[PDB]
RNA sequence: GUCUACGGCCAUACCACCCUGAACGCGCCCGAUCUCGUCUGAUCUCGGAAGCUAAGCAGGGUCGGGCCUGGUUAGUACUUGGAUGGGAGACCGCCUGGGAAUACCGGGUGCUGUAGGCUU
RNA sequence: CAUAGCGACGUCGCUUUUUGAUCCUUCGAUGUCGGCUCUUCCUAUCAUUGUGAAGCAGAAUUCACCAAGCGUUGGAUUGUU
RNA sequence: CCUCCCGUGGAGCAGAAGGGCAAAAGCUCGCUUGAUCUUGAUUUUCAGUACGAAUACAGACCGUGAAAGCGGGGCCUCACGA
RNA sequence: GUUUUAUCCGGUAAAGCGAAUGAUUAGAGGUCUUGGGGCCGAAACGAUCUCAACCUAUUCUCAAACUUUAAAUGGGUAAGAAGCCCGGCUCGCUGGCGUGGAGCCGGGCGUGGAAUGCGAGUGCCUAGUGGGCCACUUUUGGUAAGCAGAACUGGCGCUGCGGGAUGAACCGAACGCCGGGUUAAGGCGCCCGAUGCCGACGCUCAUCAGACCCCAGAAAAGGUGUUGGUUGAUAUAGACAGCAGGACGGUGGCCAUGGAAGUCGGAAUCCGCUAAGGAGUGUGUAACAACUCACCUGCCGAAUCAACUAGCCCUGAAAAUGGAU
């Protein structure tokens, strides 16, 4: 009994932020987007063309094609029980660069650089980053002072 | 949590040091409980009542037993308590006589399930002190604080039941 | 006509307020909240005495109204018309529904069963959750069991389970009654009319030199 | 006070069957290799793992095994995985053969891998079947609860080697 | 130490009132032949340089409002998973992890990019 | 004179002798109203036995308790219940 | 009717509601016909079929503006047919 | 069908309304007006008194179709060899630029760049089904339903076995034919395997006791039944309980009147005597009167009283064949 509208339940994802109505920043038109690079999408309500659909909000895909407005994205959609990558056209105003890539791309120039200096250097380096290891034995000094003892206070209703 | 034959632990814990407070402070309960596990859980369940401390944030740095220092001379034990009822939170301060204070805690357990249906899980206790014979309030209690003690065992009903099952002699009650 | 009140007990259904979308609301049983001296200043009555319900539930309109009036009689008869102010903390603002049926010997006569079923406002009801304040009066302090015994009266009128229960505020007000002496002869509190008014320190300092004066 | 280093080793014991399992449950079952009630695994512990314990709480007991424990364990029920097959370890060629490259040659280098988590402690514990114990004999206490609140399940901290003893 | 032009983030920048402003600058200011618009050279456009920092503007101030950020509220409300837990129920407690929001009390009040000036 | 006898505003229940709500059984069929006849069962007791209370002086009446042993009828009208 | 001041939109945007919008998307003017000619791709319903609606392009011919640009109907979500 | 480390997405739970949009309680302070008006203001309400409206600061209570703030659970992406870094070539695209972008061609880099687990990829043909139902939790309509309709997971259907006496779905556990050992859930008077333990501590007597998830029967309200607990009060300056006295004067206090004299009703709580006494807690007298109480005193010589609270038990507790832990 639903119905199949293009903007139906959007009232609040398209919604602005509180105290954040208006003009768009141009920043926004100012980001460089290449084929390949990595994008979230989300869809400001502000600008009515090119938006995404509300499936597609809070996804992230990969650019292959690049407008004068707008990029083309495939984005990982699941139907049923099968996932297909669809094919998106967004204006840039419901984009932004991925940050998630940007920290991988510069762990990736960083662990280069430690390969590079620890083969001039002959000393072997971890790169593989571990899960957080049990905590290690240690002293703990009370420093002279008796450590507080602490009780369970009792009940009295309040309000 | 459910029990047994209690025992004190000694639970000292802390926060993890963080660059806000590099040192932070030291606490110290008295948990009665089964094992030295119980008694972990429930000094955190406790230091997260009191402070803002979880298991993650933070470490126990002891968890020792508190052996009682003299179990050959008997004592009396005044025990403050909180537990939940079925319709509200009541306090309430009780008192026994035993040679150990887990022994009491444990036989303030019992009684409080005996009486008040109070399972285990309801029951916070908050403060065990051994106190002189001259500060006791209950007269169950009291009526033992006598030099010259004297009493029978009136009615002592046979136990060996089925070692005969089938005699002859009717047992006898009065020794 | 009223249907008996254990067929409203429970907060089974999402909050239904009167509202744009909910209209032909009957008006509510209860139209006055507040009792007694109204024009009370607050130094006057000091002890406040709540009434606290212990069960999530729902308490109807007309359920106030008898408790409310219960409580005002009793109190008239006992400290004087004069002597206490009491307020009703509840308000029905959540609506009830009937589907209603005709109570004849016939279901032939288009009486549909369950298609349909959407009811019709039967009245209005008050949300009261465990811990949430139902009643309250304040009086001067040696009416402490007067007030005690009228709001135990009340609860006679209500379905589930309520506390009787002597708050540490200061009348109606939010700051303790140990704190409220000492804090009006420092001037953190300015009193007007039945409650007071906390005054921070900060703000211009010409409403500071306007009160010292 | 002298706060010891944190254990790195847990024995994870799945106590509940395999009947209405939790999709979530019953995938982290299937990554710690126990797919049977009463299997025993090896866990290396660190976040990961921790949390994965964690999700399928209700279903297992796990614990710190001490020297004594991995000991009984690879010696009276220590199988190996040799080509995909279950191979009891009745010589050290069996050992030799298949973790030799690893510098694990015998029983001993095997129990001290296990024991002390060392570099190849994932080829070593992946090489041992998930330890095929009996049921406990004395009973449990309660396998539909935490051990905290006398029951069987969740973490036990020390006390997995009471199991042990009376499990296989 | 600041200003102008163009900006980025878009209140830590806003709002009300008060005080000060050296040199450039920005302005107010003078005028309507031309360009161009008017009911009105008020706005717009154009041509200027007598006067003034009164205003805009800049900086500072207010037990200032707002905003931003902390603490408290509070391991509270809420909540993943568990039990042959309690209770007639409504609901509640515990185990296992996560964890807020007012009121109330503190601190702060634009940062900066390019180009070009002033400041002994 | 609140409570001998009643009980507003509220509020908590019980029953399945009303009518509904639902559609689980029955559509290769469970004969569908009332009356007659006949037996047994329930008590939420009209009378009768033993009682307590009253705004029980007697008489009559009302409320309540133990209590279903026993009884609860003849007719006009109506297919009637 | 005229004038000044305050005025974050509390008005308006054809309509139901929601979203959006201030030297705007609203009001008033000036010029116009991009509501035009075409091929594909894509989104929405979806079986990833169709219709409908829509988004981003590309190729013509134009409109407007000093220009950057904007426009192939209506600020967006409906207004339709093998 | 997993976690971890990064990184986005959201508007539910909660919370808020001295923050917007709606709903809403009460006082307080101000001073304009077609507010009523207000007693002596007409005369310039000479005056200033009340209530309105309004404003300001507060205050009670709310929202599925409200919201500043905002979880838990959850959704997407990334965690390398298809990568990184060097040189060069092509373009009719772009263009101040040897510019940008894309493609292409050589070359060098392996610590294989989280944990755990698992062998994967791909094609053809294809039956049956397309009435479902149930349980925890969330949730809509309904008074409710073994009612109707959704979300999530599991189950029954398709499933036997141990337990719940009995039972499609509950709890344990899923199944080839067997022997030994051990358990789960559940149990161990006898039926009926196992407590024929010299089991531990208490609670409870019911002339309808109670007795184990689902589940197969009960509520509000009471109890001087008993057991704990909380708070408060009295007491050798003698409590408590019993038994015995005084319980006054003005004043048969005022307004009520037909008597109301303390007691059919309205207001206030005087004083002195002291051992105390209310110009009254009740009975009542047509009315007096006579009583009793709260208050003190005498005898009596050690502890006592009150209000709550919650455990078991009792009342509340009534249906039809004779009957069901
Ligand atoms: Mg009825
Ligand atoms: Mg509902
Ligand atoms: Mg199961
Ligand atoms: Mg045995
Ligand atoms: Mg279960
Ligand atoms: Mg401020
Ligand atoms: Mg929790
Ligand atoms: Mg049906
Ligand atoms: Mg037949
Ligand atoms: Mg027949
Ligand atoms: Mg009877
Ligand atoms: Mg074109
Ligand atoms: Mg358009
Ligand atoms: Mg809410
Ligand atoms: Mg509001
Ligand atoms: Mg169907
Ligand atoms: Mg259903
Ligand atoms: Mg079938
Ligand atoms: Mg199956
Ligand atoms: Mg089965
Ligand atoms: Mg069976
Ligand atoms: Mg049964
Ligand atoms: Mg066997
Ligand atoms: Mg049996
Ligand atoms: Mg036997
Ligand atoms: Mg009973």
């Amino acid at each position: 009994t639903n119905t199949k509208g293009k903007r139906r339940g959007t009232r609040y994802m398209f919604s602005r932020p509180f105290r954040k109505h208006g003009v768009v920043p141009l920043a926004t038109y100012m980001r460089i987007y290449k084929k390949g690079d990595i994008v979230d999408i989300k869809g400001m309500g502000t600008v009515q063309k090119g938006m995404p659909h509300k499936c597609y909000h809070g996804k992230t895909g990969r650019v292959y094609n690049v407008t004068q407005h707008a990029v083309g994205i495939v984005v990982n959609k699941q139907v049923k029980g099968k996932i297909l990558a669809k094919r998106i056209n967004v204006r840039i105003e419901h984009i932004k660069h991925s940050k998630s890539r940007d920290s991988f791309l510069k762990r990736v120039k960083e662990n280069d650089q430690k390969k590079k200096e620890a083969k001039e250097k002959g000393t072997w380096v971890q790169l593989k980053r571990q899960p957080a290891p049990p905590r290690e034995a240690h002293f703990v000094r009370t420093n002279g002072k008796e450590p507080e003892l602490l009780e369970p206070i009792p009940y009295e209703f309040m309000a | 949590k459910a029990s047994g034959t209690l025992r004190e632990y000694k639970v000292v814990g802390r926060c993890l040091p963080t660059p806000k407070c590099h040192t932070p402070p030291l606490y110290r309960m008295r948990i009665f409980a089964p094992n030295h596990v119980v008694a972990k859980s429930r000094f955190w369940y406790f230091v997260s009542q009191l402070k803002k401390m979880k298991k993650s944030s933070g470490e126990i740095v002891y968890c020792g037993q508190v052996f009682e220092k003299s179990p050959l001379r008997v004592k009396n034990f005044g025990i403050w308590l909180r537990y939940d009822s079925r319709s509200g939170t009541h306090n309430m301060y009780r008192e026994y006589r035993d040679l150990t204070t887990a022994g009491a805690v444990t036989q303030c357990y019992r009684d409080m399930g005996a009486r008040h249906r109070a399972r285990a899980h309801s029951i916070q206790i908050m403060k065990v002190e051994e106190i002189a014979a001259s500060k006791c309030r209950r007269p169950a209690v009291k009526q033992f604080h006598d030099s010259k003690i004297k009493f029978p065992l009136p009615h002592r009903v046979l136990r060996r039941q089925h070692k005969p099952r089938f005699t002859t002699k009717r047992p006898n009650t009065f020794f | 006509g009223r249907r008996p009140a254990r067929c409203y007990r429970y907060c089974k259904n999402k909050p239904y307020p009167k509202s744009r979308f909910c209209r032909g609301v009957p008006d509510a049983k209860i139209r006055i909240f507040d009792l007694g001296r109204k024009k009370a200043k607050v130094d006057e009555f000091p002890l406040g005495g709540h009434m606290v319900s212990d069960e999530y539930e729902q308490l109807s309109s007309e359920a106030l109204e008898a408790a409310r009036i219960c409580a005002n009689k009793y109190m008239v008869k006992s400290c004087g018309r004069d002597g206490f102010h009491m307020r009703v903390r509840l308000h029905p603002f959540h609506v009830i529904r009937i589907n209603k049926m005709l109570s004849c010997a016939g279901a032939d006569r288009l009486q549909t069963g369950m298609r349909g079923a959407f009811g019709k406002p039967q009245g209005t009801v008050a949300r009261v959750h465990i811990g949430q304040v139902i009643m309250s009066i304040r009086t001067k302090l040696q009416n402490e069991e007067h007030v005690i015994e009228a709001l135990r009266r009340a609860k006679f009128k209500f379905p589930g389970r309520q506390k009787i229960h002597i708050s540490k505020k200061w009348g109606f007000t939010k700051f303790n009654a140990d704190e409220f002496e000492d804090m009006v002869a420092k001037k953190c509190l300015i009193p007007d009319g039945c409650g007071v008014k906390y005054v921070p320190s900060h703000g211009p300092l010409d409403k500071w030199r306007v009160l010292h004066s | 006070f002298y706060v010891p280093a944190e254990p790195k080793l847990a024995f994870v014991i799945r106590i509940r069957g395999i009947n209405g399992v939790s999709p979530k449950v019953r995938k982290v079952l299937q990554l710690l290799r126990l797919r049977q009630i009463f299997n025993g695994t090896f866990v290396k512990l660190n976040k990961a793992s921790i949390n994965m314990l964690r999700i399928v709480e209700p279903y297992i007991a796990w614990g710190y095994p001490n020297l004594k424990s991995v000991n009984e364990l690879i010696y009276k029920r220590g199988y190996g995985k040799i080509n995909k097959k279950r191979i009891a370890l009745t010589d050290n060629a069996l050992i030799a053969r298949s973790l030799g490259k690893y510098g694990i040659i015998c029983m001993e280098d095997l129990i001290h891998e296990i024991y002390t988590v060392g570099k190849r402690f994932k080829e070593a514990n992946n090489f041992l079947w998930p330890f095929k114990l009996s049921s406990p004999r004395g009973g449990m206490k309660k396998k539909t609860t935490h051990f905290v609140e006398g029951g069987d399940a969740g973490n036990r901290e020390d006390q997995i080697n009471r199991l042990i003893r009376r499990m296989n």
